[PDB]
């Protein structure tokens, strides 16, 4: 989440259409901006995993932090033996936190930048 | 859209991307090339030891005279003479069409143009490697480390006043004890300086800065002096094929500062300089499937060591395993140097984010890719292929979007044989490609921002530049004693009436219906093609192959008033800046 | 006369003098600067005493926060926020354009760049003085002798990779009890050495030699350490504004041994170091109109005495009555230091031959002038006027030949207000000038070996850098409470379509027609302008004014490949000489 659902689509359209080779390809190649696409292969496989210490779960066990390559960060647990379950998605929550602070961490650290930049 | 016919006879909508590419390339170079880099690495004459004739003889390629050949030029009378030329010698340029053939003594397996800053109007040169023996063929799985020679050939300034009666001159060569050379790449910009630069007698004005990929598995970096500086420094009585033994600027190899355990990587099979100022990184593709990068200015005692001879050894700052097989070709993205494309003999084209090497941006599986080209303005890559896995007649040259736009691959040119080599002219937005069939073609890409499926017919965008034909008249000697090469050259003056002219019909009969040739050497085969990277001479093309002949062509029909004006603008600016 | 358009959009015949000035300045400094001078005058830690918070309080300029301001940048989206910054603090550089703004707590009245040898790649510093009070104003005829703070500001290294996110850092200041400072000049060369130089614990590596023209009638000479060497000696918990009380290397004042009779010379108004190796003479101009010279190395008991604290007092070796009124500005000839120019409030410019001081080479009566610049390659001097005697519409900035070529004065720029300060970039051959209108312009001079009358439209050779406007929102608080500074910045990235871009129309509607405002403090007025003398950062400019804001700009369009070419070759030579 980088902006309103309409404004982000307007910005993507702008940069894809950009006549400058540099801006257009910088946008079109960085999969962070294009996490799923037409001919692009999905990046839902896992980038990284990091176990907690023991004792973190609702049971005695340790939790699993799991980061997909499309930047979905989740915490997973195996509460019954069979099925791992997603306890939370931290990429969702952080996007909301940032959006409600206009992506400024310190309240006057800069002007609100134009997302069309 | 745009309508009508261009003055060269192509439709305006076919030419419009070509004209557009001129401005885009000029603006890119203004932003992201430079006029000087690597000021530390100026050539020193005391490191250029001239080998005597009897010392040089082990390095010289072994064929002393070319195959016999004749050149037919479309619309001229038949000359009918067979030409033959000595090793390190050249025919005179055709007085009207300015093409030149010259002979390098062996089959050419690497070739690049020396880059010159736009507007410099300089003398133009090519560096090339021709294998010692016509009959040698080297297994990829094994290091070689034999003796060989790197050749520098001077083409002149290639102005219209200079081209009639021009000849290529072998200006010097370097004796290389590092096996055969599989790739040559000059530093894209900032290596050249004016030949008249005042430097004290040990220091020679730099022509360029050149990376050699060795079958010995190491990369050698040479800073090249201008020829006039050596010849004035050399004693005048010396033998004229000046073969030097030269200490490198640096040797680039895979390892660590105390790991003697020899690298798995094997042969070094591909190079790519970082396309943008300050060009500080150089990448190489290896037989084991790794891509390796060296940070050439590095001071760090973990990457730079100085050998007792004073040259550097550089160990890489990063490597990653790109392919399951030999990395036969690299291209580095000009528009943003975080991205690189590499193709392997596992016949996947992989696009990489060099910030995130653990997963390619995109893999597209294809036929067995021999060479890539990544033209500046287009998001996708153009792929030459080996035909061994394509369906019969569906092999050829393809353009392949990197994937955001989502277009299907564009079949730009059907080919029967494997295209050994390909190059894209950023100035023209065109590719040229060379075939085991010994045909050289060029093709003009559509504006690849717009969906290629609406390209009504690709054939109107491509034409032949020449085909070599063996005429009877397997070992090399068993061929040359019994055959001569008939080079058939097209009239590149314009593309008027193109598809009704004889060379297009010959090419279209080649497409589909013609058949592979085996049980002979393939002395006909072309192995390298390079469009000129320089704005001066931007319309020139060089190619060569198994014949050890090398041919220089001018595609007069794509050289056009916008580029001629842009040359003159850049000429005036350069003369105003450097004097 | 060289035709065509430069890639920055100026005609080549307009840029060609700028490109020539790089070589001429480099060739001069190789011959007539030096790498080390004044080897005895090196900073000692025991001579630098750190003031506590209670002791520093009298010296700090009294405004704790800037006026509110906003910066608008040509062609960018409007910011619309108002910034305000603490005394001794900086905003962050704009990410595209790298302009930096920092606040000094008072109206800026002296400013100089710390000179650094070519290729050094050092951290770049400016030394400046801002008066204690925004609204107090001092008479010329009286000695002031109050407190004041000399401020040293680090700008970073100003490399391209360093500029995004750069900030100015107040590294230290010297608490002076010698009144306000009317001029600052560093020793032009040989004063700087590497901060890594190994020196015994009492000593500190030397950053520069700085001469202060004090309003109490004497010149003070300081040797400056590199900041890290002080902070290594300083306690770790020390107060973050590092204010020091420092012993002079020497105090320079008019007088004679045992001559108790106090000199009539009054306030010291202007300085010039001897431009050429070994820089052994320093000149000053005085309110009585004398020009006074000190022989800095002098052992002679008639010129040097050592005070009980160990500092020197130096009496002059030569003085002469240059002007019949306060001599406001000096420039000493670089190309041959037998010659000097001065201008005084008798509104004469007088050229001198210091071998023959009894009569000037040439006196030209002109309008009242505030500052002079003598660009190395040109025989004449460019002059900034106080408008009070110029004909309306003819006031501005003039270049004036010293007389042999005999050209008329060249009217480089009309200005409505008084130009307070002027700085010629030797590297660029351009000049920059600050106006009570609050506008900063730059102008390219023609090659003044050639008659200026052919310069048929001088307006194509000048451009604004920025203009400060007061926007509503006789004394500072009443002005600050009701206005803010709108800084409007030019896009210095290129000069394409210059005469149609709004900053030029805004400037051209300023010239000639706009009326000066006298019912306000002049809070927008710019008081000092300084191009960088260093080859590193040669394209950078600093300026400051009545607001006590100080702003840094990179004139990207005048930076050029020859400057890059020369920076890298100088880097290589420097890195070979010092390691």
């Amino acid at each position: 989440k980088v902006g309103s659902k309409t404004e982000v689509a307007e910005c993507k359209e702008k940069f894809a259409a950009s006549k400058d080779p540099t801006v257009s390809q910088t946008f079109m190649l960085d999969r962070v901006f294009n996490p799923e696409g037409k001919a692009l292969p999905p990046m839902r496989g896992f980038k990284y995993t990091s176990w907690s210490p023991m004792g973190c779960d609702a049971n005695g066990r340790c939790l699993l932090a799991a980061l997909t390559m499309d930047n979905r960060l989740t915490i997973q647990a195996n509460l019954n033996r069979l099925q791992w379950v997603q306890l939370v998605d931290l990429t969702e929550i952080y996007g909301e936190r940032l959006y409600e602070t206009s992506y400024r961490l310190s309240k006057n650290e800069a002007p609100e930048g134009n997302l069309g930049d | 859209h745009c309508r009508g016919m261009a003055p060269n006879g192509l439709p305006n909508h076919i030419m419009a991307p070509v004209w557009k590419c001129l401005h885009l390339t000029k603006d890119f170079r203004e932003q992201k090339h430079s006029y000087w880099e690597f000021a530390e690495w100026i050539p020193l004459a005391w490191k250029w030891h001239l080998l005597s004739e009897l010392e040089a003889a082990p390095y010289l390629p072994q064929e002393e005279k070319s195959p016999l050949f004749s050149v037919q030029r479309e619309g001229l009378p038949e000359d009918g003479t067979l030409y033959r030329i000595n090793r390190f010698s050249s025919i005179t340029a055709h007085p009207e069409r300015w093409d030149v053939s010259f002979f390098t003594g062996g089959p050419l397996w690497a070739l690049d143009w020396c880059p010159v800053p736009e507007g410099a109007g300089a003398s133009q040169y090519v560096a090339l490697f021709s294998s010692p023996d016509m009959n040698e063929t080297h297994p990829l799985s094994q290091l070689h480390s034999g003796p060989g020679l790197l050749q520098l050939w001077g083409l002149g300034t290639l102005q219209q006043e200079s081209c009639p009666g021009n000849r290529a001159h072998f200006v010097y060569g370097i004796a290389c004890d590092n096996g055969c050379i599989w790739d040559l790449k000059f530093c894209p910009s900032g290596a050249w300086e004016l030949p008249g630069t005042p430097r004290k007698a040990p220091l020679l004005p730099r022509l360029g800065l050149l990376a050699l990929a060795c079958s010995d598995g190491k990369v050698l970096l040479f800073s090249l002096p201008h020829p006039e500086a050596l010849l004035a420094q050399q004693p005048p009585d010396a033998v004229k094929p000046a073969i030097y033994k030269v200490q490198c600027v640096a040797t680039l190899q895979v390892g660590s500062m105390q790991a003697t355990d020899p690298s798995e990587c094997g042969q070094c099979l591909s190079l790519a300089w970082m396309p943008t100022r300050p060009h500080q990184h150089l990448a190489a593709g290896y037989y084991n499937g790794m891509v390796v990068f060296w940070n050439l200015p590095t001071n760090s005692p973990l990457q730079r060591i100085r050998l007792s001879d004073g040259s550097l050894k550089l160990y890489p700052f990063q490597c990653f395993l790109a392919h399951d097989q030999a990395v036969r070709t690299l291209q580095w993205c000009k528009a943003n140097s975080h991205f690189l494309v590499s193709a392997g003999s596992d016949r996947k084209i992989k696009f990489w984010d060099l910030r995130r090497p653990y997963e390619p941006i995109n893999s597209i599986k294809r036929f067995l890719s021999t060479e890539l080209a990544w033209l500046l303005p287009y998001n996708g890559v153009t792929v030459a292929q080996d035909n061994c896995y394509a369906s019969y007649g569906l092999c050829g040259i393809h353009y392949i979007d990197a994937g955001y736009l989502g277009f299907k691959a564009y079949f730009t040119a059907p080919r029967k044989g494997t295209v050994w080599s390909l190059s894209g002219s950023d100035w023209l937005g065109t590719i040229a490609a060379g075939d085991i069939s010994g045909e050289l073609i060029a093709a003009i890409l559509p504006d690849m921002a717009l969906n290629p499926i609406n390209v009504k017919r690709p054939v109107e965008r491509r034409f032949p530049i020449y085909k070599a034909d063996l005429i009877p008249y397997r070992t090399y000697t068993e061929t040359v004693n019994h055959h001569y090469l008939l080079f058939q050259d097209t009239d590149l003056g314009s593309f008027h009436d193109l598809l009704r002219r004889e060379p297009m019909l010959r090419m279209q009969e080649g497409e589909g219906h013609s058949q592979l040739c085996l049980d002979r050497l393939q002395l006909e085969a072309i192995h390298k093609v390079r469009f000129s990277p320089n704005l001066d001479s931007y319309g020139w093309l060089v190619s060569g192959g198994q014949s050890g002949l090398v041919r220089i062509h001018f595609v007069r029909g794509l050289a056009s008033p916008l580029g001629h004006r842009m040359q003159l603008e850049s000429r005036a600016h350069f003369n105003a800046m450097f004097q």
